[PDB]
């Protein structure tokens, strides 16, 4: 039956009906109204009360007005969407994504639902903007508004990744988030398309907290069912698996956590990469550049959530120091002492302090010296980082070739110490086995 | 070919009418549609090294000749 | 030479050669791929 | 050999020791300091075996195999962090140290007035 | 009672074998 | 020295399955949650 | 216009080729600027996005042989070639084999699966055995050699047609290496 | 089922004559 596979394909391509009985299905197939009522209305009775609808939803909003003109218009009742050339329906389904958008964060309201509803009424969206539709209603999957697009949609007209929905859509029920994220970590399309639709709409500012919660929730579930996936014990097949993952993931934590003016967003990527470099095992040259784009990227409304994953990720890192850029932004990070004991309370921010303390050691600069002092009587180091970075001082000044005024006033002060850290400096003074008393008299004379 | 060739030849090339041979540090080129030589490229070095044409060469679609 | 044995072909050999091959479009349909 | 995480392990199986025993295996015992592996079965065999994969032309190849006269073979160990001299008991009441230089092997059969108490 | 292996295969087994311990 | 955590997936599925999408704690919260179910102090 | 670290300064770009279809990049597969490039010293191809940044998307792992200096069984990759207009890539490696991949359509796929292949010995042929004639049929006696090469595989070559001799197959060996380790990086394919 | 690849066919694609640039 090739002939019939190929006029299968015909009649799952064609777009417009043909026959009496499929103009009045699909003119029957509604949001708000029962099938029975829904085929015995004009648009003009749709267009009235669905313009109530949207005159609520331009009252709310001020963004609306030029949907005003081109999507809810008075012409707009007459409009065939299947009569158009292809430049006219492409132009129509950028309007139709931008006012989906836009309309995605006060979608539980009823003058919401009925702008959607002449949107699928006249323009048949669920037919021609099957994909936009369904990823702006996906965040709503609980709801019963969701369960009446589930029921309105076509088998056929949705896309290969959300094609998990079939058995929701035999069975009137809304699918679990379980539902989702196990589609998600089965497929990498589902999670790229979640992820394309809100970076979509982040990128035009038309953000709304319970998009960023549900795309952070299912790009971390997902991530983590993903590496208990990727993990694999061999070693050629984990390698290939954490590339692979990299590859699927790059792109979209890239442009996350340096989108600068969305910081739910931002701080909803500092999640997915908290469980990307805690529960993977990653290379140190993966979580610098992880850790030198966080560092690029926070602002003052991430710097907390920014340094709780900085210490997660320079925690989990086999190196013990730090790359540069990452200590000057945590240079200029303003209160990192106190930050770091609020966190370390909790999240044992000693690796990240100790690479920290290395980096400043290794600029000749001389304005990193308070922070120097503060991170080692920070008492945040254990005894034998806090060791090797007082001996990684002193062989700093005797490398250097002012500075040696500045050095020497941060020794006597360190050597000069209260508590466990002076106790641990003197024993390093002691276990180098150089006297203090050389550079203490050479400083004061 | 050219009588004082004495030199492997890496790749050939052909466009407009003219088919041009990448030997190794020099270029023979024929006309195609008589098929007949029509002049030598000589790139030159100061180094003994650098003269040589590794990688090869390559026309670029809308450049003429 | 040889007297009997008369060489025919070198069979079980598609690109043993650095050489790399060639494709040309032939039409709208086909494509001539040549090794050495 | 790296630092191994937690979840899953980069276990590889290697070949296998050549020669079997013809009774259950009680003990197995690495060398400290050599990869020399010491099997002792019930059946009054000891085996010492080289760890080498790559050998030819077989794999672990033995170095020595001691039958110990009627002593079922209950547990062998290796003493000392040199791994100096092998000490090999089994159901009897007497245990027999085995040093690996100068080869002597001295049957220690009294435990000092405390006989009764060890069978 | 029966024993794992007896005496007498172990004293074959010992044939078999390189050094014997007595 | 530190290992990679090891965290059960049914804990996170219940961070997250807690609430709905809309009507969840602030990503801020949530994002401590998630670096607290992940945090390597004994 | 674009700068890349494309390759180790052990292992120089080589060959490089575009894909003039029109798409095939942007993690959507709609979006145009796919670029593949090998190594000769590698046996993998590599397939960049050109549209951001020129980032990487996926990477073709022992498309051939890997070549190893050791190792008698030859390796690398002679030339890369996207067909024009067309999703398909026709490569071929020193490792006597010309394949050819090609991109679906409608799921993404970065890394492309493989349509055609031809190919033979990647070593020396230690034996060979004319078959023995099909009663009086149409084989003859002068139609089937059976020839056993040095890379340890067993070919039943056609004197005929040359399209319809194919290696006989000691079980699923690509998809235990690949199940295996031996693609990205233990012993390797021929052992 | 969905996600299956289709047959193969040559695409026909129009392609710059590169004899003219003489």
């Amino acid at each position: 039956s090739s002939l019939a596979q190929q006029l299968a394909q015909i009649a799952a391509n064609s777009r417009s009906s043909f026959n009496v009985k499929a103009l009045k299905a699909s003119h029957s197939k509604s949001l708000i109204w029962e099938p029975r009522v829904a085929v015995s209305q004009t648009f003009a009775e749709i267009y009235s009360q669905c313009y109530e609808g949207f005159k609520e939803l331009c009252h709310l909003d001020s963004r609306f007005v030029p949907f005003d003109a081109t999507l809810f218009s008075a012409q707009s009742q007459e409009v065939d969407r299947t009569q158009m050339t292809a430049e006219e329906n492409a132009a129509l389904d950028k309007r139709v994504d931008s006012f989906l958008h836009l309309v995605g964060s006060r979608l539980r309201l009823m003058p919401a639902i009925k702008a959607v509803e002449w949107l699928i009424r006249r323009f048949r969206i669920h037919e021609f903007n099957t994909g936009t539709l369904l990823a702006t209603f996906l965040p709503y999957h609980t709801i019963p508004a969701f369960v009446t697009l589930l029921s309105i949609l076509p088998v056929q007209r949705i896309p290969i990744e959300y094609r998990f929905l079939d058995p929701y859509i035999k069975s009137l029920t809304p699918p679990p988030r379980a539902a989702i994220v196990q589609q998600a970590t089965n497929r990498p399309d589902l999670l790229s398309a979640i992820s394309r639709y809100t970076l979509d709409s982040c990128r035009a500012k038309q953000e709304y907290p319970g998009l960023i919660s549900f795309w952070g929730g299912i790009m971390a579930e997902a991530v983590n069912g993903m590496i208990d996936k990727m993990r694999s014990g061999r070693r050629a097949i984990q390698l290939e698996n954490d590339h692979l993952l990299l590859q699927q993931i790059g792109p979209v934590l890239s442009e996350a956590m340096v989108m600068k003016d969305v910081p739910g967003i931002q701080i909803a990527s500092y999640m997915v990469v908290a469980i990307l470099a805690a529960k993977g095992s990653l290379n140190d040259n993966i979580l610098t550049a992880f850790m030198e784009q966080l560092v690029h990227g926070w602002t003052v409304d991430t710097l907390r959530p920014g340094l709780v994953c900085l210490t997660m990720l320079a925690q989990h890192r086999s190196a013990k120091q730090l790359s540069g850029r990452v200590a000057k932004a945590v240079i200029k990070v303003p209160d990192l002492v106190s930050s770091l004991r609020d966190i370390s309370k909790e999240h044992q921010v000693d690796k990240l302090a100790n690479g920290l303390v290395l980096a400043f050691v290794d600029r000749g600069d001389i304005r990193t010296l308070p922070v120097i002092n503060s991170l080692l009587l920070s008492e945040l180091l254990q005894e034998k980082q806090a060791k090797v970075a007082y001996k990684a001082l002193l062989l700093a000044a005797h490398k250097i070739d002012n500075i040696r005024k500045q050095v020497g006033s941060a020794l006597v002060r360190l050597s000069q110490a209260e508590g466990d850290v002076g106790d641990a400096i003197r024993t390093a003074i002691q276990e180098v086995d150089f006297n203090i008393e050389e550079l203490e008299l050479k400083l004061g004379a | 070919l050219p009588s004082d060739l004495d030199q492997p030849i890496k790749q050939i090339l052909i466009f407009g009418g003219w088919i041009v041979a990448c030997a190794l540090t020099r270029i023979e080129v024929w006309k195609a549609a008589t098929l007949e030589h029509y002049t030598t490229i000589f790139p030159a070095a100061s180094k003994k090294g650098d003269n040589e044409l590794t990688g090869g060469a390559i026309n670029m679609p809308t450049f003429l000749n | 030479g040889s007297a009997i044995f008369a060489p025919y072909r070198t069979i079980g050999l598609i690109s043993p050669t650095g050489v790399p091959f060639t494709s040309i479009p032939l039409g709208k349909t086909t494509f001539q791929i040549t090794t050495s | 050999r790296r630092k191994l995480r937690p979840e899953t392990i980069d276990i590889q199986r290697t070949r296998d020791i050549p020669d079997t025993h013809k009774a259950a295996i009680s003990s197995l015992a690495f060398h400290p300091r050599y990869p020399i592996l010491l099997s002792s079965s019930t059946s009054s065999i000891m085996y010492l075996h080289k760890l080498d994969a790559s050998a030819y032309p077989t794999p672990n190849p033995l170095l020595t195999s001691v039958h110990v006269k009627r002593t079922d073979l209950r547990r062998a160990a290796f003493v000392g962090p040199d791994g100096g001299e092998i000490i090999f008991a089994g159901r009897r009441r007497y245990f027999h140290c085995w040093n690996l230089s100068s080869g002597l092997v001295k049957k220690v059969s009294k435990i000092q007035g405390h006989q009764k108490e060890q069978r | 009672k029966r024993a794992a292996v007896s005496n007498k295969n172990m004293d074959l087994l010992g044939e078999s074998a390189d050094v014997i311990i007595p | 020295d530190t290992h990679a955590v090891v965290v059960a997936p049914q804990r996170l599925a219940e961070i997250f399955n807690a609430a709905p999408a809309f009507a969840m704690p602030p990503i801020e919260d949530v994002f401590y949650q998630v670096a607290s179910l992940f945090s390597t102090k004994p | 216009v674009l700068l890349l670290e494309a390759g180790t300064d052990d292992a120089p770009v080589t060959s490089i080729s575009f894909r003039t279809d029109g798409l095939g990049a942007g993690q959507d597969g709609r979006k145009d600027g796919v670029m593949a490039t090998a190594t000769s010293v590698s046996g993998d191809v590599t397939f960049w996005d050109l549209n951001k940044g020129g980032r990487i998307m996926g990477v073709l792992r022992s498309a051939h042989n890997p070549p190893s200096r050791h190792n008698i069984v030859r390796g690398g990759i002679s030339k890369i070639e996207f067909l024009a207009g067309q999703p398909v890539i026709v490569t071929s490696g020193l490792d006597n084999s010309l394949k050819t991949w090609i991109f679906d359509e409608s799921p993404f796929s970065p890394v492309p699966r493989i349509l055609h292949q031809r190919s033979g010995h990647a070593a020396p042929v230690r034996c060979l055995h004319f078959l023995p004639s099909d009663f009086d049929g149409a084989e003859g006696g002068n139609k089937w050699l059976l020839s056993g090469g040095k890379d340890r595989s067993l070919w039943g070559w056609s004197l005929r047609r040359d399209g319809q001799s194919a290696e006989l197959s000691q079980g699923a060996i690509r998809k235990k290496a690949r199940k295996m380790g031996l693609l990205a990086g233990t012993t390797t394919l021929e052992d | 089922p969905v996600g299956m690849p289709a047959k193969w066919d040559v695409k026909e694609a129009r392609k710059y004559n590169i004899e003219a640039d003489g």
